[PDB]
């Protein structure tokens, strides 16, 4: 892997359940990738055009909690299962790819980065397998070509007794 | 609810 990635923590459960519930977030927010989470879920949304995108079946259609309330999806497609809110200042907006590059990196929840090869528009193979359970709350991360530009968001593993081979990805021409 | 950012990623 080319591309490096570190994750900080910025609430905990109280802090996140009491966000839910006021829809107001007064934290300074930074990163291309945020870590999301709802009462159910968790889930990352991955920050392209000052957009914030994600999985819809995640967020299905709530809104996300910012400095001034509330915010409004301003992309919801529940066939392609992508939703979008306009990214709170601070988010550091990526770049679309284009390149056409086959070499692929994913970027995990948990910050790792791990190499995919591209098989069709929106599927990848792992060059190593991994357990399932290690791409849980991933959904919403990126998919990186070399350069650090996004080619697509992760949208579900394909898996067998609990090994992922390959991820399913919502391109980024859909966004 | 709403979604809530709970932490984040950076990217180099
Ligand atoms: C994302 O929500 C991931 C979580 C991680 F990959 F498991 N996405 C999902 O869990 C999706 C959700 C559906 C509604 C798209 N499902 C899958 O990842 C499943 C794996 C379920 C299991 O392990 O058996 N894969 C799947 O449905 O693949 C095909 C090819 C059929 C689309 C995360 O949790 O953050």
């Amino acid at each position: 892997a080319p591309i490096t990635a570190y994750s900080q923590q910025t609430r905990g459960l109280l802090g996140c359940i009491i966000t839910s519930l006021t829809g107001r977030d007064k934290n300074q927010v930074d990163g291309e990738v945020q870590v999301l989470s709802t009462a159910t879920q968790s889930f990352l949304a991955t920050c392209v055009n000052g957009v914030c995108w994600t999985v819809y079946h995640g967020a299905g259609s709530k809104t996300l909690a910012g400095p001034k309330g509330p915010i409004t999806q301003m992309y919801t497609n529940v066939d392609q299962d992508l939703v979008g809110w306009p990214a709170p200042p601070g988010a550091r907006s990526m770049t679309p790819c284009t390149c056409g590059s086959s070499d692929l990196y994913l970027v995990t929840r948990h910050a790792d980065v791990i190499p995919v090869r591209r098989r069709g528009d929106s599927r990848g193979s792992l060059l190593s397998p991994r357990p399932v359970s290690y791409l849980k709350g991933s959904s919403g991360g990126p998919l990186l070509c070399p350069s650090g530009h996004v080619v697509g968001i992760f949208r579900a593993a394909v898996c067998t007794r609990g090994v992922a081979k390959a991820v399913d990805f919502i391109p980024v021409e859909s966004m | 609810g709403s979604v809530v950012i709970v932490g984040r990623i950076i990217l180099s």
